[PDB]
């Protein structure tokens, strides 16, 4: 997402937010 | 301030009334609201034209909060209103218009420019400029700032107060930044520019130091941040101006003052955004600039704010009264009109209801 | 059949008490702030909207202090500023103020919206007006406020089918003989995809029940 | 029998016995029982690998594009079940429960090579 979503998101749920996810792995980790 | 003729009650003395005991009226509305009835807007209009004293004024003001507190709230006339404000004024109770004003919400009094210019003049003569002070507060809270006069008015006693006042609460400063940015926004001289720079200082201080929430909640103000930038955007505005057009150097010392102060719950704004308490170094280096470069336009006015507004006040009030008294006899014809339509409607209705019951 | 007549006189009996007995927005709506409870049901406001209903106003809050009770002026709410960069606000063309409210600051409002810069032709009930959720815009902001230049809203015409929806498409062309090769497409340009935070129908909305 | 309100939907009707559940793909008042009066049996999922290795599910797509034209609603399982097989999209939460398995199958891998 850009990083005003994030932001906006930020804001939004002040207080109560988890550590930001990054891209997932591409493939299945073995 | 204003002339004999503005001020001059004849004309609504002479208005056609039908003449009732407020009693009766009174009688009339109690067994109404006991039935749990709504009340006509005519009945109100009639028990506020026939105050003949001063206790009648304490009872039409119990009369005028019962009615607000009815299904037909909505329907109280601007006659009705001006009529108030008028017997308010005739018996020597400014206290009471005052109260009922204060407490709008309680009594639904929301006069027009006329009438606050009515009352705030009152005040004026007779030197009471608290009181003259609390009413600009109150049109700055009813944004009814759409007539010059008022502005006129309202400027004259915001600068007369704010020329003898050192200590300031952050809601003295809120209020005072707000009456004077409204009026000074529709003056494009001199007077409302240093209106405009001013009370923009004034709200950024009141920003900076307790947020911006302060500033908007409850306030005919915005909730964008940056109201300091904004006075600079004036000072800037200012420099591209025409050459009468000029700043007042004390409007530019409070703000210089303000930056000085400055610069020695939710989260409202998004943290992708800069906060102002970090942009005031930027703030300070362009005032200072800004300020360097009007100093050598010589588009900075020496005189004061207070003496620059009593001689703008001479210069305009006049015509601005005159405006003003011919909007007046207009609504008072219109009011004659829609008045005597209401009575004709409830003489039929009255009427059709013997013919109903001779049945 | 043996007539049943005590339940119908009761069901009569209970619409007129019902009728007759109607709370009032003042005694539904109103909160204890301190323990953010209703007092009439003694149920609590869930916990996102705490700091909302200690911060903001609610709509009538701001047309009790009104002329006319604010009929012209536009109102916004403070999620819309939040959530949405385009202006979004309510021109209000009518207002039923609650009486009874002390303060009366409750009641009811019609009027003329624009969610996201989009006007809306006619002028229906608003929804949320118990919400502290509102914030009142000034008449020297209006202009600024309302400015909106619409962007080039060009979304998606079209999409792909689903991938066994696909070949089920494809294989019963075959077998009617057709052999064009164009992919199936679903049309998705007349699904709009309406946000959810859209006002709705306030018309069609219930109302609390005394007790 | 007349429910107040309610709605047809496509779910999945749970029998078979103790720790060998079977599924009925049913169309269904929603406030019916689980296991209860249905309008319409649309299929079948054994959701227990065969000797084969297989979890067989059987879809009457005919008579289930019939009762969605008809105005029937889907459950979540029912909805997967779907997009598992091809005939919906993939649900949204597939995909994110996909992504969440990847990313934590990747801070294991991690925790093994710092260990």
């Amino acid at each position: 997402p850009p990083e005003r979503e994030l932001s906006r998101l930020r804001r939004l749920y002040q207080g109560h937010l988890q550590e930001e996810s990054g891209p997932p792995p591409e493939s299945m980790p073995k | 301030l204003l002339s004999s003729a503005y001020v001059d009650s004849h004309k609504w003395e002479a208005r056609e009334k039908e003449h009732y005991c407020l009693a009766d009226l009174a009688s009339l509305m109690d067994k109404t609201f006991e039935r749990k009835l709504p009340v006509s807007s005519l009945t109100i209009s009639r028990l506020i034209d026939n105050i003949s004293s001063r206790e009648e004024i304490d009872h039409a003001e119990y009369y005028l909060y019962k009615f607000r507190h009815s299904p037909n709230c909505w329907y109280l006339r601007n006659w009705t209103i001006h009529t108030w404000i008028r017997q308010c004024l005739k018996y020597d109770a400014q206290d009471k218009a005052l109260y009922t004003l204060v407490n709008k919400v309680q009594y639904g009094i929301f006069p027009d420019n006329f009438t606050f210019n009515l009352l705030m003049d009152s005040f004026i003569k007779k030197e009471n400029y608290k009181d003259a002070l609390s009413v600009v507060f109150e049109v700055m809270m009813q944004e009814a700032f759409e007539v010059p006069s008022t502005q006129l008015l309202s400027l004259y006693v915001l600068f007369h107060c704010l020329a003898k006042k050192t200590d300031f609460s952050w809601e003295e400063e809120r209020n005072f930044g707000a009456s004077l940015l409204l009026p000074g926004l529709k003056q494009k001289n001199s007077v409302g520019f240093s209106s405009q720079l001013y009370g923009y200082a004034l709200l950024g201080k009141v920003e900076l130091q307790q947020g911006l929430r302060a500033v908007y909640h409850n306030m005919p103000l915005i909730w964008k941040p940056g109201y300091l930038d904004r006075a600079l955007q004036v000072m800037e505005k200012v420099a591209a101006s025409p050459e009468d057009i000029k700043l007042c150097r004390e409007a530019l010392d409070v703000l210089g003052a303000v930056l000085k102060a400055l610069t020695s719950k939710l989260v409202e704004q998004l943290d992708i955004e800069e906060t102002e308490q970090s942009k005031l170094p930027q703030y300070l280096e362009r005032f200072k600039a800004l300020h360097s470069k009007l100093q050598a336009l010589g588009k900075i006015e020496s005189e004061g704010l207070l003496s620059l507004t009593t001689q703008l006040v001479k210069e305009k009030l006049s015509t601005c009264e005159a405006e003003d008294i011919a909007t007046y006899e207009q609504n008072l014809q219109q009011w004659h009109l829609d008045l005597v339509q209401l009575i004709q409607r409830e003489q039929q209705q009255r009427e059709q209801a013997k013919q109903e019951y001779q049945a | 059949v043996r007539p049943r007549l005590i339940a119908e006189l009761a069901r009569r009996v209970r619409a007129l008490r019902e009728q007759l007995n109607r709370p009032r927005d003042s005694q539904l709506y109103a909160v204890d702030y301190e323990t953010l409870t209703r007092p009439f049901s003694g149920r609590r406001l869930p916990v996102r909207a705490w700091a909302d209903v200690r911060r903001e106003s609610r709509l009538l809050q701001l047309l009790g202090r009104l002329p006319l009770f604010g009929l012209g002026r536009l109102v916004t709410r403070k999620s819309w500023l939040w959530q949405h960069d385009e202006p979004c606000y309510w021109r209000l063309t009518r207002v039923r103020p609650d009486y009874t409210a002390q303060n009366l600051d409750h009641g009811k409002a019609w009027g003329i919206l624009t969610f996201k810069g989009k006007t809306e032709s006619e002028a229906r009930e608003i929804e949320h007006v118990m919400y502290h959720d509102w914030r009142l815009v000034p008449k020297h902001e209006e202009e600024a406020f309302t400015a909106f230049t619409p962007a080039p809203e060009d979304s998606l015409a079209s999409v792909p089918y689903p991938p066994l929806l696909r070949a089920m498409i494809i294989a019963e062309r075959q077998k009617n003989g057709d052999t064009s090769t164009e992919e199936p497409m679903l049309n998705v340009q007349r699904i709009r995809m309406e946000p959810w935070d859209y006002p709705a129908k306030q018309e069609d909305k219930g109302r609390a029940k005394g007790t | 029998k007349a429910y107040r309100g309610g709605h047809l939907t496509i779910r999945l009707a749970l029998g078979g016995c103790t720790n060998r559940p079977f599924y009925r793909i049913v169309a269904a008042h929603n406030k019916c029982p689980r296991d209860g009066r249905f309008v319409e049996q649309l299929g079948s999922y054994d959701p227990l690998p065969n000797s084969h290795g297989e979890k067989l599910v059987a879809l009457n797509l005919d008579r289930i594009r019939h009762w969605i034209g008809c105005g029937a609603h889907l459950s979540k399982p029912m909805e997967k079940l779907l997009g598992l097989a091809g005939f919906f999209p993939l649900h949204p939460m597939m995909i994110t429960n996909a992504e969440r398995l990847r990313r934590k199958r990747a801070r294991e891998v991690l925790l093994a090579s710092q260990k």
